[PDB]
């Protein structure tokens, strides 16, 4: 639940849940973003601070260990994703029953 | 916004509607109209024209780009 | 009558395909029922394989070829060396003709005349190592010649291309008017331009005994022709602007397919034309400049195309080193060097090519290159591993079996020329590995996935490279006997 | 029947299997280099238990053709020398494995796969009979340790480190490789029993002898090219960090002990004041210098150096005693060097700071650790009872049969390694605790406890009772020192 | 032992699964095609074993014949 709309994220910017990102934002590069986030159009997160609250609020700073975890979290989401797709493969075998649909039926 | 939205949704209808044999000839002349070459096109005297059913109504640009 | 052309089959065969190209390209290109359809891709696959079924027909042929010898005597003699040479040349121009398909349709470049200019220029190869008299040198040298001046400017929107196949075009004028100006003294101080007869004149009288003025300059001359044509230091006047002015496909057809014919040339008019041990001198400082200077210019430059034209002038200078070096092992070594710089070259050029769908342009865009596609990032670090000589790889075997030939004729300071240089050579290709592996910049540059007959070739030049030293027998036995078919 | 072969084959087998299983199964990839790793480890226990100690030829040989002649082929073999290399080069690579275990995730299965490489590169290094091929094993280690240390390394310095390591590795290695070829010429083949039994030229020796050691006096720390290790060692991860110091260090004296002592045994005469000179000198300089160190890896690492300078005191000394002692000593530097590193590493990566003044008065809360640092440490001294301490004083004994002054100075050197080794033990284990910037920090767990069991266990089986490493090798040490000598 | 096909098929998989990769697709996209690459690395490592045969031969034929033929200047 992530209402992006003509924003500009930068790299390791994990975004929290019902996050309504405005248009013109800038999350600038190394920040988090706590869930329920809203930020008015224009307004952007310094680099290393995380931010919350229905408003854009800044929270606290950001430490080296908490900041180099977002691109472990990045590639375990891609690993995930990974295992995902081999669930299924190309070219899905559904045609099959619509044929078989289709005969029952006419032509 | 109200407005523009109105004329917005045309193209999205008559392009959740499109046939199974109207796909094929979209995806065909998308594939081939891909990429363009002025140089060869020119030596053979030709220019090719982006096909009416690749054009979308100006009315959903960026706010006017006819050419 | 017609049996008496059995020798000639495997080029016969790849004219009239290239014919029957050309008309099919331009009855088909012009059509109104198609609608003017982009028959460059077409043209490609028919192109490779007729080049595959007349590299069938050459292989197949080795007990022919030899028939009628008297009858071709006066126009070309083709053994064993020419056979493997022919055979080598063939399967260079099939892999680079194979890897830039997808440049056609990637880009737009429906340009048929492209394919059967490649094909017209590779039977005027194959003229060439068959070339066996000083009148088809020449013309099978300029077959190619004007081929590649057609071809280097045919991407005619770039002023990078028609400057360069301008400069390549003066260029070449020039040093095949210098080449042929030498072989016109050579007739004139003793007739005799046959090969065969030039090698039996010569041989008589020594050049140290008696100083004739007319053979020597005109040997001279041609050594030098040769060299403009090879792009061999200090006769280097424009091949880094050749190289990166033309496009992709032509550069990567240009300094393997060029310069494997002309190499077998120069073999066949050194081994043979050449008795007064004069050559010794001009290739021995010249391979020194082109090893030193491709090592001190390489480090400096930061496209790709210019590094690897610098790459390519050094290897050159390491082959040459087998011509001041004239023994079996010399040719030997020279023979190896070639084909394995052949090998590494398509694999660096099916790189290159890998990444120019995305227009890459500097050394600095392919950066962080391991984390979007790691495989391929892992096979241009062992190419360019390659190029070093590193030993667990290939091209490490051609500069150890260079470096012995060159110590086998005691000629110890090439022997040190070559280990400085190699030392030098080393450092800037592992300062293209840091930026491709170490270093991450803050912007990263998006590859598009690669086609299938470009990712073939790269993984089986890559599996060639790195198990080469497992089995190198084949590759030695065939330099060995090439070597020797010189003369027996 | 377990042939040398197979050996050479488990790492290649683990690696290829490794690379057909994707990343996001990375228990997997784990536990299969592990399983690889132990296999050939057990392989190489094997190995020692069929092994022909009282004959001098060679044990299992493997002929493969290289050139279409049979000019020059892969003539694997082992002999005393190179059995107990194998042992060790096999069993360093499971415990590399093993240091990384928790950090997988993060480096990949590239990391395991450089290792194997290494294994299997570095099993076909020292169990080889040809001198050329030899030669193209000895630096091919090149891009693999390359790749770790460069991949996995330093901050932003990890880029000079591997720049200045592969430096080292190539005027050295291609002027060696120029020596190579002459004796090709020369001779005719590389193969290493034909090339002992050749008459070379008596002023041959010395230009063939000086290529030899001028790419042996880079991989053994000798005085001109020696720093080297302790910036790309401190700048390198502790897995490569423990390989770097146990194995690769061993290159150069195995070749010494191999191409160089038979194939020019005057020239070994003619040129041995000034090896010592160079030891001596070595272990003096790096003594001294070692002992104002602030930073936690060079601190070892010139230890490391003094050790394998000392080594060549009595490598270069022919004598039965001076060569057993060499290797005897090269074994338990190869076992106390990875085990100082390895503690080095269990420190860094907890508090991660790669200094010295940091740490102090941790006894009262690591004292598990503790007690395994000062038996390090303690085996650094070379107590008798120790590794050290058999193999380091027959060195000295096997020196003083030749000459009584330079191996003196040897001696001196151990009057301050003791001295700085036990002060710096007390930089760290003892004092007072500074809670200012040491608040939370715990102790070995399960994995790195079990780690040096096996160090502990081959460290008192060197001290106590070393009659069967010496066994069996009285019979190639005594050949090696008899070559060319009749009398 | 590895009998010329052991490796040939081996490389031909591997090689197969290299180009398969360096299109950043699965591994096992269409074994059908490995099964293909299987066969020609067998056949190719097969007929390589035998030209080098063939061609050691033919060497040995003519070094033999250069030897005879240098071996006349003496005699
Ligand atoms: C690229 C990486 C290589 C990594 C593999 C290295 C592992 C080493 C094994 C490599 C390997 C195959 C090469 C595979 C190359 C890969 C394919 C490349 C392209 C992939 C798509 C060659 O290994 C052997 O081949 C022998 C060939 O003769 C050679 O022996 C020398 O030869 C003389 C010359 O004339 C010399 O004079 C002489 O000194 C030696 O006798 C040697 O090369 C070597 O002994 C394995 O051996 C294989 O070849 C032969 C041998 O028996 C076998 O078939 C034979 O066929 C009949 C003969 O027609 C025989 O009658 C028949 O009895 C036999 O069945 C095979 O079953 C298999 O054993
Ligand atoms: C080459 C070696 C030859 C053999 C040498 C053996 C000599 C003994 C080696 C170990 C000596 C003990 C040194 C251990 C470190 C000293 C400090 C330390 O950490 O002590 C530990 C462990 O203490 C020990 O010393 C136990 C180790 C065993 C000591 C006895 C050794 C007996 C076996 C060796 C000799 C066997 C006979 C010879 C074998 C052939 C904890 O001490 P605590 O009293 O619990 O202090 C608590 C810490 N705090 C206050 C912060 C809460
Ligand atoms: C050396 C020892 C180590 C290496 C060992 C090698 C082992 C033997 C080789 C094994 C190869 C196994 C490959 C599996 C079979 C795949 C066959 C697929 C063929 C195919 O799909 O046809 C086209 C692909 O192009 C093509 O595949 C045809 C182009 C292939 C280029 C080959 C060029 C050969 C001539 C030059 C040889 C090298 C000379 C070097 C001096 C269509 O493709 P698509 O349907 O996917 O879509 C269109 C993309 N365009």
């Amino acid at each position: 639940y992530s209402l992006l709309r003509s924003c500009t994220i930068e790299p390791e910017c994990i975004i929290g849940q019902h996050s309504i990102l405005m248009e013109g934002s800038l999350v600038e590069t190394r920040s988090i973003l706590e869930a329920g986030s809203v930020l008015p159009p224009g307004r952007r997160i310094p680099s290393g601070e995380l931010w919350g609250g229905n408003p854009a609020r800044f929270i606290r700073t950001l430490t080296n260990e908490e900041t180099l975890e977002i691109p472990k979290l990045a590639v375990a989401i891609n690993h995930l994703s990974g295992d995902y797709f081999s669930e299924f493969l190309p070219y899905s075998t559904i045609y099959l029953e619509v044929e078989k649909f289709k005969k029952s039926l006419g032509i | 916004s109200a407005k523009n939205y109105i004329n917005l949704a045309q193209i999205h209808a008559s392009e959740n509607s499109k046939s199974f044999e109207q796909i094929e000839v979209e995806r065909a002349l998308r594939k081939k109209y891909a990429r363009k070459d002025e140089d060869y096109d020119s030596m053979l005297g030709i220019t090719r024209e982006t096909p009416p059913e690749l054009i979308l109504p100006d009315n959903v640009l960026p706010g006017g780009k006819p050419v | 009558m017609f049996n008496l052309f059995l020798a000639v089959f495997p080029e016969i065969f790849i004219i009239n395909a290239t014919f029957i190209l050309l008309i099919h390209g331009v009855v088909f290109s012009t059509s109104k029922k198609y609608d003017y359809p982009p028959l460059a891709s077409n043209v490609g696959w028919l192109g490779l394989l007729s080049v595959l079924i007349t590299l069938l027909l050459l292989a197949a042929g080795a007990p022919l070829l030899t028939i009628a010898h008297l009858f071709w005597n006066n126009l070309f003699r083709r053994d064993n060396f020419t056979y493997f040479c022919q055979i080598f040349l063939l399967l260079s121009t099939a892999g680079t003709i194979s890897m830039c398909f997808d440049f056609f349709d990637q880009e737009r470049f429906d340009a048929f005349e492209f394919i059967v200019l490649i094909l017209l220029s590779t039977c005027g190869m194959l003229f060439m190592i068959s070339a066996y008299d000083l009148i088809a040198m020449y013309l099978a040298i300029e077959l190619q010649s004007l081929c590649f001046y057609v071809i280097a400017a045919s991407k005619r929107k770039s002023e990078f291309s028609t400057e360069a196949g301008l400069k390549y075009l003066i260029l070449g004028a020039f040093s095949s008017g210098i080449l042929l100006f030498g072989c016109s003294m050579i007739y004139g101080s003793t007739g005799a331009t046959h090969f065969d007869q030039l090698a039996k004149i010569l041989t008589g009288y020594e050049i140290t005994g008696a100083r004739s003025s007319g053979i020597f300059m005109g040997i001279l001359f041609i050594a030098v022709g040769f060299l403009f044509k090879i792009t061999a230091v200090p006769f280097h006047m424009w091949a880094p602007d050749i190289y990166e002015g033309s496009p992709t496909p032509v550069t990567a057809f240009l300094s393997i397919a060029p310069k494997i014919s002309i190499f077998a040339n120069i073999l066949r008019v050194f081994i043979y034309g050449s008795y007064g041990a004069t050559l010794q001198q001009i290739f021995f400082f010249c391979s020194i400049a082109s090893m030193i200077l491709g090592a001190l210019a390489a480090m400096a430059q930061t496209k790709v195309k210019r590094l690897l034209a610098y790459s390519s002038i050094g290897h050159v200078g390491y082959i040459c080193i087998g011509f001041s070096c004239g023994t079996i092992e010399g040719i030997q070594s020279l023979l190896i060097g070639i084909f394995i710089y052949a090998l590494m070259t398509m694999d660096a050029f099916a790189i290159v090519l890998a990444l120019r769908q995305t227009r890459v342009k500097y050394i600095a865009d392919l950066g962080a290159l391991a984390k979007t596609n790691p495989i391929l990032a892992i096979t241009f670090s062992i190419t360019m591993f390659s190029y070093a000589g590193i030993p667990p790889l290939a091209g490490f075997c051609s500069k150890f079996y260079l470096f012995f030939a060159a110590l086998g004729c005691g000629a110890y300071f090439l022997a040190l020329v070559g280990v400085v240089t190699s030392v030098i050579g080393c450092f800037y290709y592992i300062r293209l590995v840091k930026r491709m592996f170490f270093d991450t910049p803050r912007t990263w540059i998006l590859y598009e996935p690669m086609d299938r007959n470009k990712s073939l070739l790269l993984a089986m030049t890559s599996f060639f490279i790195t198990l080469f030293l497992l089995y190198p027998s084949p590759l030695f036995s065939v330099t060995h006997q090439m070597a020797l078919s010189l003369y027996l | 029947y377990f042939n040398l072969s197979g050996l050479i084959l488990c790492p290649v087998l683990g690696s290829i299997i490794l690379l057909f299983i994707p990343n996001s199964r990375i228990r997997l990839i784990r536990l299969i280099g592990l399983c690889a790793s132990l296999i050939t480890f057990l392989y190489s226990l094997v190995l020692w238990i069929q092994f022909d100690s009282s004959t001098a030829k060679f044990q299992f040989v493997e002929s493969l053709r290289w050139l279409p002649y049979e000019n020059i082929n892969f003539y694997l073999g082992i002999d005393g020398i190179s059995l107990f290399f194998v042992i060790l080069t096999t069993f360093l690579i499971p415990i590399c494995i093993l240091v990384g275990w928790s950090g997988m995730r993060s480096y990949g299965k590239e990391y395991i796969i450089a290792f194997l490489i290494c294994e299997f590169l570095m099993i076909a290094v020292f169990c080889m009979l040809d001198l050329l091929l030899f030669y193209v094993f000895f630096e091919s280690v090149l891009i693999p340790m390359f790749i770790i240390i460069g991949v996995w390394g330093s901050r932003q310095r990890k880029i000079k480190a591997a720049y200045q390591f592969f430096l080292y590795t190539l005027l050295g290695s291609l002027f060696m490789l120029l020596a190579i070829l002459l004796i090709l010429f020369q001779t005719g083949t590389t193969d290493l029993q034909i090339l002992l039994t050749t008459e070379f030229s008596e002023r041959r020796q010395i230009f063939l002898w000086i290529a030899f050691f001028a790419s042996f006096a880079v991989k053994v720390p000798m005085v001109p090219v020696h720093i080297w290790l302790p910036e790309a060692h401190v700048e390198a991860p502790t897995a490569g960090s423990v390989i770097l110091a146990g194995i690769l260090l061993k290159f150069g004296t195995y070749g010494f002990l191999r191409f160089s002592i038979p194939m020019f045994p005057e020239a070994t005469l003619c040129f041995t004041p000034f090896i010592y000179t160079l030891s001596a000198i070595a272990i003096i300089y790096t003594s001294l210098t070692t002992l104002r160190q602030i930073d936690l890896k060079k601190i070892i690492a010139y230890s490391s150096v003094a050790h394998m300078n000392l080594v060549t005191i009595g490598m270069f000394s022919l004598n039965i005693q001076g060569i057993g002692g060499s290797i005897l000593l090269m074994l338990s530097h190869g076992l106390v060097s990875s085990a100082l590193f390895l503690c080095v590493g269990v420190l860094y990566d907890r508090h991660k700071t790669r200094l010295v003044r940091y740490y102090g008065g941790l006894v009262s809360t690591m004292p598990n650790f503790s007690t395994i640092f000062f038996f390090f440490t303690l085996a650094n001294m070379s107590l008798p009872g120790t590794s050290s301490f058999i193999g380091e004083f027959l060195i000295l004994v096997g020196a003083f049969q030749r000459n009584s002054l330079v191996a003196t100075l040897a001696a001196l050197g151990m009057i301050l390694g003791a001295a700085y080794s036990l002060w710096l033990y007390n930089r760290v284990v003892s004092g007072n605790l500074k809670p200012d910037f040491l608040h939370k920090f715990s102790d070995l767990n399960g994995r790195e406890v079990f780690i040096f069991i096996p160090f502990l266990v081959g460290l008192v089986w060197m001290g106590v009772y070393p009659k069967v490493f010496l066994d069996c090798m009285h019979t190639s040490v005594s050949n090696l020192v008899q070559h060319g000598k009749f009398h | 032992p590895i009998s010329a096909t052991m490796v040939g098929a081996l490389l031909g998989l591997g090689t197969q699964m290299y180009s398969n990769a360096l299109r950043k697709l699965p591994y096992m996209r269409h074994p059908w095609e490995h099964v293909v690459g299987m066969g020609l690395g067998a056949v190719f490592a097969n007929q390589l074993v035998k030209w080098d045969v063939k061609l050691k031969e033919d060497l040995d034929v003519m070094l033999a014949k250069a030897r005879a033929a240098n071996e006349r200047r003496y005699f």
